[PDB]
């Protein structure tokens, strides 16, 4: 995606699945690595290391590299550590649940819950 | 009767119409499948363009 977007001058859609693997592999080598756990049982890493990943995807002087990823919210519950960092680090949430799906309104993303930093 | 009578008489016009009509549809489709070749050219085109 980054040499789409400089050196051969193309527009990205990119996506990412599941982007919890990544915070939740980082987490696992975080305690061995000697780097004592913070958040509660979260790399102490977890701002830098998103924020390292989230810039490299952005539109600049030429191509334009837009992803869509998926993020999982442990325990149903989006007012704990790890998601909540995130949805900072991303622009254009939106808001997924059990109920909805099961009601029979495809998809189950929220009417309210659906917000973005891009809208004006 | 008579009322019924005449409405049937113009489902007849109608359908009759309807084939021309139809055929003239499939002769449109012909030419905006050639249309569809002018967007890819000129696609391609641009697209030289800007990675030059």
């Amino acid at each position: 995606a980054e040499y789409f977007r400089d050196e051969e001058g193309q527009d990205v859609l990119l996506f990412i699945d599941n982007i919890f693997r990544f915070t939740q592999a980082g987490s696992e080598v975080s305690a061995l690595l000697g780097r004592i756990p913070s958040a509660v049982g979260y790399q102490p890493t977890l701002a830098t290391d998103m924020g390292l990943l989230q810039e490299r995807i952005t539109t600049t002087k030429k191509g334009s590299v837009t992803s869509v990823q998926a993020v999982y919210v442990p325990a149903d519950d989006l007012t704990d550590p790890a998601p909540a960092t995130t949805f900072a680090h991303l622009d254009a949430t939106t808001v997924l649940s059990r109920g909805i799906s099961e009601l029979g309104i495809y998809p189950a993303v929220d009417p309210l819950d659906s917000k973005s930093r891009l809208l004006d | 009767r008579i009322d019924s009578v005449s409405q049937l008489q113009n489902v007849a016009e109608t359908t009759k119409v309807l084939f021309d009509v139809s055929k003239e549809t499939v002769e449109l489709e012909s030419e905006a499948f050639e249309l569809k070749q002018k967007v890819e050219l000129a696609h391609e085109a641009k697209a030289v363009l800007d990675s030059w």
